[PDB]
């Protein structure tokens, strides 16, 4: 990052005179798709023996 | 009988697959009606050594 050092002092405040109000996105899932898969037909097809 | 118990309380339960049962079976073949060179084959002496 942009390295840079504070000027600090025991005697200085720094204070805003201005402010930004600004919009952030933030995106999160909430659900999987509802699957679903068959025994009887997937391991076998419409077959008796198996 | 797939829950496994004799009362089911509420709720959607899944109970099986379900297809359309297959009619009328239909078998396809070739036209030619030419039989094999059967004879040419087994019906002769002159076998060649292995
Ligand atoms: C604080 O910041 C705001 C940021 O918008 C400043 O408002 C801008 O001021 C300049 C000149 O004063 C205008 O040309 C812009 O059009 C203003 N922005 C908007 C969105 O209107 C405001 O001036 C700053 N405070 C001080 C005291 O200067
Ligand atoms: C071969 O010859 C025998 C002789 O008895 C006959 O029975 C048989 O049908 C013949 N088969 C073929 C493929 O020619």
């Amino acid at each position: 990052g942009a390295e840079n050092s504070v000027a600090y002092s025991n005697n200085s405040i720094a204070i805003p005179t201005n402010f930004t109000i600004s919009v952030t996105t933030e995106i999160l899932p909430v659900s999987m798709t509802k699957t679903s898969v068959d025994c009887t037909m997937y391991i076998c097809g419409d077959s008796t023996e198996c | 009988c797939t829950l496994k118990s004799f009362t089911v309380e509420k709720g959607i339960y899944q109970t099986s697959n379900f297809r359309v049962q297959p009619t009328e079976s239909i078998v396809r073949f070739p036209n030619i009606t030419n039989l094999c060179p059967f004879g040419e084959v087994f019906n002769a002496t002159r076998f060649a050594s292995v």
